[PDB]
């Protein structure tokens, strides 16, 4: 109504294309660099259409629309950062439980242990990695001896999983058994899966009947054979997959060889440290999502110094990402000011590097800073200007140094700048291109290989494949007075002698000489 | 059996989407990392925006570390760094790419005037698709409950609709999100049922948008193109040396701001991978998304929203789009200051020494090197550079007839560029023949002139018979000469005529050469007597040849030996009987008519010649008592101070209205003015008394001043008036006349408040000049861009039509005739005769054929034409259609190139055109060209019937007129605003005045006929032309208004749809194969239709022709959605491609590779 109303009305054809007149004549926001491009498209060119295009196309920020999602704030005090933490860390617990519960993860800690004395404390490190060793091979002795019918022999195995989480790891470490884990439900499954796929729609098992038998052993062939017997009509189809679902019950009690657990317990072990998974990283996004004021709080001091603020703050919500991961609520020490530093360092620790379009080390960006810094009083602590040889005296730095430091500065300049303020200057278009050879030179060449290639014509064969030969030309790689001396029989300084009989032999040709200059 | 597989000779040019495999095939590795250049070495990082191993090596045939070095290996790549070692210019040519995370929406397919991207999936787009992409309101993608399938949810309202269904209508949010929104869309079922639905039941209240969609949704999916492309999820990378960091002098690199953007994209791009292996934050990893967004947006395109700074420069920074938007310099060229030289023919000019050695140093080398003397190349540079006599000598060879052809600043015509034959001049500056120097608008104020060197051998003979300026003898705009003598020369012969009574007269007689000996000899004078000779004439008749036809006249001594110069031919002496004004050139007209080329040349070399040197003998100068002033001017003034005295009088006492009084005083003064005029202008024109025998006589003044005023020569009434008589009125700043003129005059003096009124006048001369001159190539530019496509092609064609050509009368009321407005114009046929037979059908009106139409007497002055406007041709002109008119006395050459010598010879009086019932000006010249409808429409009726009121002011309304006869009736709206002129009841014909005011070209091209449309564009645009006092030929206003009625709007039904409206070169040309093929009904008839200069030019078939102009950032980018291509036939886009013109020394050359691509 009113956009459209006055626009139409209005341009008929308002002559000269009035632009400053209707843009004050809408609502919002104004002095956009957005909103510009679309009423000088609409105006001329394709008039009268253009013009009922125009409202039926009508019928913004990347930093104000990101404050907008922060604008969720929830906060927290430090009843809730603990609480936060709390639930952290009692993820992570489940999880580690959930691997000690593995116990290939400790026989394989185990194995790597023997690699690793096979080539920090070296004896305790033999200390630990005995006891944990000490109470495997005692745990794993209740097992097949079945004394105390898994009850105590359950003890046993959970005083084994204690002392596995005595062990400190590296995050390399558990990140490698925990995906070897997950590795090896997934060819669980991917067998699980295999028996479903091939008995239930290739066999025309309905899945009722197919969950009410699987789910019980899924490991012997005792299911299978007694679902093949049921003497139901998707019992006969069976047949044509015998060997399929043999060959995957077969490849799973390997599985359980493999592990040596129980199949029908590996989804619930597996399971916990997964539940466990989700509940930290779940506490630890609840984190960084509540400390996100920060982030920006703090880099907003950092702004401006070849880096952009959306850049500067998100090397920040990753300083923070980190932060959040080393941290306990069990310390007197708050979150406010320890995350600040790891963000302070994360993007003082890329605004170093990528910044500028040439490489820089950081030792390089603290010197070049403290050098500023250092001139700035030398001109206002005497009256005239700091001269080069008595800032380098100032400093541990000779003076030479400086001076190559300071042919580092500058992004430099880009090319697209106007220059003389011509129709339209660039000083890129005043770079000339060396690179290239001058018509004339190449001319030259040309003729000179003409040149050499005709003056060694009134020579002889013996002289001027020697010559050719000795100085590698038109053969590409040249040889020398022996490889051209075995060629030839009579060795070096023979050859020698022809070598410098064909050079008397242009001192009278004009060519080659004036070709020289 | 070919099918070859390398870069061969190309017929066509494609555009369209890069599929992301597409941008895969160029890419020479992967950019993943900011890094460019070493901070301390200087050399090329692993994989950064400069690799060495992806684009290519940096010196010539060394790999990076070293491990080759020579042509060893130039095919295998190094063992440690896998550098292709060949050249340097393959880091030149090397693509490259990046593969990002999460997809990202293209910047032109996004927000470019129609979101195409939008428009495609029908939906909003600074609207509806940002708040989408942006991560703020997801979108659907289709569902089967609930919820449509393109509707935009917030988050409350999703997890809402999730927990009620879910699972069953997955819909996600941001890029990827239109990503598979527009893989989803079908746009096969979607053109079936789009034509389905919006067919059924509807009136014009839908077909708009109806038609629209299916017409784009046809074209996209027909183009090949698969939507997906849309949005990139691989964006290529710019070859390395087209944004080098090259280092300028003494450290301080120079880089492009391409590195800033790809090194932005890339470290974006990065955070944003590593964020999608880390903890993903919902708001952080989405954050970073959107910032990918931006550095991809303002690499590929900045404009447009906020303009990505950085970079130090507070200005923005130049991406790939800006570097592609919106002059050409060459080698064996050079310049210098121009000078005349009156010893040169007409084909020569002066070229100095040390310019010429160094502008012919590749062929001095040659010649050097082909004769001896130099044993080698290097030997002549060093041969020339020691300028070593022997070496201007072979200068001298070549450039023997090596033609140079010169060029001056502001070249508005084709006879900006003439080609002339090298002389070697001991100088640093430039001569020019004196007769061409006119051509040019050159003066000798300090204007330089360039010079070229045609290098290529037919690049010699396109500048010997074409460029060369002995072949320009006539003006292309009209046919009378260019070179034509001016000032110096024209002073010179109107010397060498005069008829001065006695004063060493007498008629002693002789026979012509023997009366040079007398001039020489003294005696006689040389202005007298007159005197008579032996005349010997020479005509031709019928069987041509020579009849002789010795005689004796009564000339004068000068008419005598300027005799000597006139050839073999012509009437004779009365050509020189006359004197040197304009017949001047009427002389040298006549010559080139009837006889030719060479003989009118040579008689230009030395009727300059002649002029040069009489002109010189004579010493006309200009002293202070040259310009006399009227002794009856203090008389005049005082008189009309007198009378404007007794007005101001009659004012102070009422009587007279003195509202106006200021306008009627003014034509006192101008009276006043004109009475000095007049008296200064009848005295110093005769004047003398001399004394012939018995003296007392009276002839002309020979004042000098009124002697160039008599013979061209910069010398007219308005300047000598105020030499001598008085500057009369004077325009005030605001626009108003100052009711006090000039009284005084040049030869007089000059109060300090009457300069300081003239003052304004040259300010504001000088500076509308300044305006004028530039708003003359600004209409030039339009003139071209519409019209240098159409050469004269198919020979010539048949049709007779053609717009009956009459003698321009305003003699209606005022009396002004000119009738020469046809001749060399081909006859429509046969435009009979008061009686029988006569003109024949085909026969062009010849120069001497135009003559015999006056011996038809002046009964005949209307004979049918064939003009651009009509001719049956196709995408061409008809040779015969044309003419002939150009610097050639025939007919256009097969393959010419009519439209911009058109254009130039419309454009190039533009710099004397005064910008303002009556417009007038270059302004008025713009608004007829451009098809506007003026402020004021008249009315015509659009079916003859019966005139009547439909309903006093019923409306709405405002009167009603419906002019309804035989059947049906029509109802034509008056505003009540401005009156009428037909009562009711009155009959009217097809297309009447019913507004008695200014015509619209619409109405009269849609109503009245074509030929009435040109007719009026042509008469009124030269109307604006005979004031400015240009004379410029009819054809080319001819030929641009036809293709400013290129395209046209069908009505009916056929194989073209309808409301669509499109050209007669695909109409006509469908319709005449549409009558013979299968039926006639299966094709509509067409209606023409009128379209200005830029809404013509607007539309083109190649779509390279239109990034030139129009803006390249829309153009490129919807040609691009349709897979199009140029095929290539126009001028403008085969020339930034580089290649031969269609046309002219070409032409041939695409006609046979236009049949060529006739096998596939
Ligand atoms: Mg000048
Ligand atoms: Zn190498
Ligand atoms: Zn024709």
């Amino acid at each position: 109504q009113s956009q459209l109303k006055l626009l139409v009305t209005r341009g008929k054809e308002q002559g000269y294309l009035t632009y400053a007149e209707v843009n004050d004549h809408l609502p919002e926001d104004i002095v956009d660099s957005d909103q510009i491009e679309d009423i000088i498209q609409m105006i001329n060119d394709m008039g009268i259409q253009v013009m009922e295009e125009a409202p039926d196309a009508d019928d913004t920020d990347p930093v104000r629309m990101y404050m907008r999602e922060m604008g969720t704030v929830e906060l927290l005090t430090r009843e809730g950062e603990i609480d936060i933490a709390k639930r952290i860390e009692d993820g992570i617990n489940q999880v580690q439980c959930s691997v000690a519960e593995y116990p290939e993860a400790i026989t394989y800690l185990l194995e790597q242990y023997d690699r690793v004395e096979a080539e920090i404390d070296p004896e305790l490190a033999r200390e630990k990695f005995a006891e944990l060793r000490a109470q495997y091979v005692v745990t794993r002795d209740t097992i097949k001896a079945k004394g105390r019918s898994h009850a105590t022999a359950q003890e046993e195995i959970l005083k084994l999983s204690e002392v596995f989480k005595q062990f400190r790891l590296v995050p390399k470490q558990f990140d490698y058994l925990v995906n070897s884990m997950r590795v090896m439900m997934d060819r669980v499954r991917t067998q699980e899966r295999l028996i479903m796929k091939l008995c239930v729609e290739q066999c025309k098992m309905p899945k009722k009947n197919f969950i009410t038998l699987f789910t019980g052993n899924e490991t012997s062939d005792t299911w299978f054979n007694a679902a093949i017997a049921m003497n139901k009509p998707w019992s006969e189809k069976l047949h044509d997959v015998s060997e399929e679902v043999h060959r995957a019950l077969q490849k799973l009690q390997q599985i359980e060889e493999e592990t040596g657990l129980t199949i029908e317990q590996v989804k619930d072990i597996n399971r916990r440290m997964s539940i466990g998974e989700a509940k930290a990283r779940r506490a630890k996004k609840e984190m960084v999502e509540a400390n996100l004021r920060l982030v920006i709080s703090i880099a907003k001091k950092y702004t401006n110094r070849g880096l952009q603020f959306l850049d500067l703050i998100q090397e920040g919500n990753i300083g923070l990402m980190k932060a959040v991961d080393k941290f306990e609520y069990r310390r007197g020490y708050k979150f406010s000011t320890y995350a600040t530093w790891w963000i302070r360092q994360a993007i003082t620790r890329s605004i170093a590097d990528q910044a500028r379009t040439i490489r820089i080390p950081v030792h390089m960006i603290e010197t070049i800073n403290k050098l500023n810094r250092i001139s700035r009083q030398m001109l206002q602590e005497m009256g005239r200007e700091p001269t080069p040889e008595e800032l380098a005296e100032r400093m541990l730095m000779p003076e030479d140094k400086i001076r190559k430091v300071l042919k580092i500065a500058k992004e430099p300049i880009s090319m697209e700048t106007p220059i003389g303020d011509d129709e339209d200057s660039h000083l890129g278009d005043f770079i000339e291109d060396t690179t290239l050879e001058l018509p004339l030179d190449s001319a030259t060449t040309e003729s000179l290989r003409a040149a050499t290639h005709d003056v060694l014509a009134g020579l002889t064969a013996r002289e001027a494949k020697v010559l050719r030969m000795r100085f590698g030309i038109d053969m590409n790689t040249d040889y020398t007075l022996e490889e051209v001396g075995k060629q030839f029989d009579v060795t070096r300084e023979r050859i020698r002698q022809i070598e410098a009989k064909a050079l008397r032999k242009l001192r009278h040709p004009s060519r080659s000489e004036v070709l020289r200059s | 059996l070919k099918a070859q597989t390398k870069t061969e000779e190309f017929d066509a040019i494609k555009i369209a989407l890069a599929s992301p495999d597409m941008i895969r095939s160029w890419s020479f590795g992967e950019v993943k990392k900011p890094e460019t250049i070493n901070y301390r070495t200087f050399k090329p990082e692993r994989d950064g925006l400069f690799c060495a191993r992806i684009f290519g090596p940096v010196k010539d045939y060394e790999c990076l570390c070293g491990k080759y070095k020579r042509l060893k290996h130039r095919g295998v790549i190094c063992e440690k760094c896998g550098v292709e070692v060949t050249q340097t210019k393959v880091r030149r040519e090397r693509m490259g790419h990046i593969e990002l995370a999460s997809p990202t929406a293209h910047i032109w397919f996004l927000k470019s005037l129609p979101s195409r991207i939008g428009l495609l999936l029908d939906m909003p787009l600074r609207d509806i698709e940002r708040v989408l992409y942006f991560e703020s309101y997801v979108v659907i993608e289709g569902g089967m409950t609930n919820l449509e399938r393109q509707q935009i949810l917030t988050e409350e309202q999703y997890l809402d609709a999730l927990e009620e269904f879910g699972d069953e209508f997955d819909a996600k949010m941001g890029a990827e999100a239109i990503q598979a929104l527009l893989k989803s869309m079908d746009l096969e079922q979607e053109c079936e049922q789009l034509r389905e639905e919006l067919n059924e039941t509807n009136s014009e209240t839908k077909r708009k948008k109806l038609t629209k969609r299916i017409k784009l949704l046809e074209a996209f999916v027909q183009s090949g193109n698969k939507p997906e492309w849309m949005i990139l999820t691989v964006l290529p990378v710019l070859p390395p040396d087209l944004r080098p960091l090259v280092p300028l002098d003494g450290g301080r690199f120079a880089t492009s701001d391409l590195n800033d953007l790809y090194r932005r994209v890339i470290n974006r791009n990065n955070r944003l991978k590593r964020l999608l292996d880390l903890a993903a934050p919902d708001i952080i990893v989405r954050n970073e998304k959107r910032m990918l967004q931006e550095a991809v947006d303002a690499l590929l395109d900045n404009g447009r929203r906020g303009r990505a700074i950085t970079g130090s420069n507070k200005r923005p920074l130049k991406s790939l789009a800006d570097m592609i938007k919106g002059g050409k310099r060459v080698d064996y060229s050079g310049r210098s200051v121009i000078t005349v030289g009156p010893y040169l023919r007409l084909h020569q000019c002066g070229l100095p020494k040390k310019m010429a050695l160094e502008l012919f140093k590749p062929f001095i080398y040659g010649k050097l090197e082909l004769r001896g003397l130099a044993t080698t190349i290097k030997a002549a540079k060093k041969m020339v550079e020691r300028e070593e006599a022997v070496v201007w000598d072979i200068l001298d060879e070549v450039i023997r007839e090596h033609p140079v052809l010169l060029n001056r600043a502001p070249t508005l015509h084709r006879l900006g560029i003439q080609a002339f034959e090298p002389v070697l001049i001991e100088g640093k500056a430039i001569q020019l023949h004196p007769l061409v120097c006119a051509a040019y608008n050159a003066d000798f104020d300090g204007d330089q002139m360039a010079v070229h060197v045609p290098l290529t051998l037919e690049a010699q003979l396109e500048a010997r018979a074409l460029m060369m300026s002995t072949n320009n003898i006539l003006s292309p705009a009209n046919g009378e000469p260019i070179i034509v003598p001016s000032q110096d020369v024209v002073l010179g012969l109107y010397y060498m005529t005069r008829d001065c009574v006695n004063a060493k007269g007498e008629g002693m007689v002789l026979t012509g050469p023997k009366e040079a000996e007398r001039l020489y000899r003294s005696g006689l004078a040389s202005l007298h007597a007159r005197v008579k000779v032996r005349i010997t004439e020479y005509e031709k008749d019928a069987n041509g040849e020579l009849v002789a036809k010795t005689s004796l006249k009564d000339t004068t001594v000068g008419r005598a030996i300027l005799w000597m110069i006139v050839p073999k031919g012509l009437p004779y002496s009365i050509v020189n009987q006359a004197l040197g004004k304009k017949a001047i050139s009427k002389m040298l007209n006549t010559c080139y008519r009837i006889l030719g080329l060479k003989p009118t040349v040579i008689f230009a070399d030395q009727i300059m010649y002649t002029g040069f040197a009489y002109a010189a003998r004579s010493g006309a100068s200009v002293g202070i008592d040259d310009m006399v002033i009227p002794e009856k001017k203090h008389e005049i003034i005082s008189e009309a101070e007198a009378e404007v005295a007794e007005i101001q009088e009659q004012f102070q006492s009422g009587l007279v209205t003195a509202g106006e009084r200021y306008n009627k005083v003014i034509d006192i003064w101008a009276a006043a003015n004109d009475r000095v005029s007049k008296a200064m202008m009848d005295n110093l024109q005769t004047e003398t008394v001399i004394n012939r025998d018995g003296q007392e006589e009276k002839q002309v003044s020979f004042n000098s001043i009124y002697m160039m005023a008599d013979s061209g020569a910069r010398g007219s009434a308005a300047q000598i008036r105020q030499l001598a008589g008085m500057r009369g009125l004077m325009a005030k700043p605001d626009g108003s006349i100052i009711e006090t003129p000039i009284t005084a005059n040049f030869r007089e003096g000059l109060n300090v408040l009457q300069y300081f009124i003239s003052t304004h006048g040259a300010r504001k001369g000088l500076a509308d000049t300044a305006l004028k001159t530039a708003n003359s190539g600004y209409l030039t530019r339009r003139l071209v861009d519409v019209a240098q496509d159409l050469v004269v092609t198919e020979d010539d064609c048949g049709t007779h039509e053609g717009i009956m050509m009459t003698p321009v009368i305003e003699g209606g009321d005022v009396k002004e005739p000119l009738r020469d407005r046809v001749l060399g114009r081909v006859t429509a046929e046969d435009v009979l005769k008061p009686g029988t037979a006569d003109i024949l059908v085909p026969r062009n009106t010849l120069l001497h054929e135009q003559w015999c139409d006056l011996l038809e007497e002046n009964s005949v002055d209307a004979v049918k034409v064939r003009s651009v406007v009509s001719c049956d041709t196709d995408f061409g002109v008809c040779a015969h259609c044309y003419g002939r008119d150009l610097a050639r006395g025939h007919i256009i050459n097969k393959g010419e190139a009519i439209g911009v010598i058109a254009a130039q010879s419309i454009g190039e009086p533009g710099t004397q055109l005064t910008m303002r019932d009556i417009t007038g000006g270059l302004p008025r010249v713009a608004d007829l060209f451009e098809a506007r409808r003026p402020k004021e429409p008249a009315i015509l009726a659009e079916i003859s019937g019966i005139v009547s009121f439909g309903k006093e002011t019923k409306g709405k309304r405002r009167l009603v007129i419906t002019p309804v006869d035989g059947s049906d009736p029509y109802e034509e709206m008056i505003p009540k605003w401005r009156q009428l002129n037909v009562f009711e009841g009155e009959r009217v014909e097809r297309g009447d005045v019913i507004s008695d005011g200014p015509e619209a070209p619409h109405d009269i091209l849609r109503l009245r006929g074509v030929h009435a449309v040109t007719r009026y564009i042509v008469n009124e645009v030269q109307d604006v032309y005979r004031l400015q006092g240009v004379k410029i030929n009819d054809k080319h206003i001819e030929v641009i208004v036809r293709q400013m009625l290129r395209k046209a709007t069908i009505v009916n039904a056929g194989s073209s749809d309808f409301l669509e409206g499109e050209q007669v070169e695909y109409s006509r040309v469908k319709i005449a194969n549409r009558e013979l093929e299968a039926n006639g009904k299966v094709g509509a008839t067409y209606s023409r239709d009128l379209l200005g200069i830029t809404k013509a030019s607007l539309a083109t078939e190649s779509f390279i022709s239109a990034a030139s102009f129009q803006e390249t950032t829309r153009v490129l980018t919807e040609a691009a959605v349709a897979g199009k291509r140029d095929e290539l036939r126009g001028l403008k886009e085969n020339v930034i491609v580089g290649r031969l013109i269609p046309a002219g020394t070409g032409y041939a050359y695409h006609q046979d590779r236009m049949r060529r691509r006739a096998a596939g």
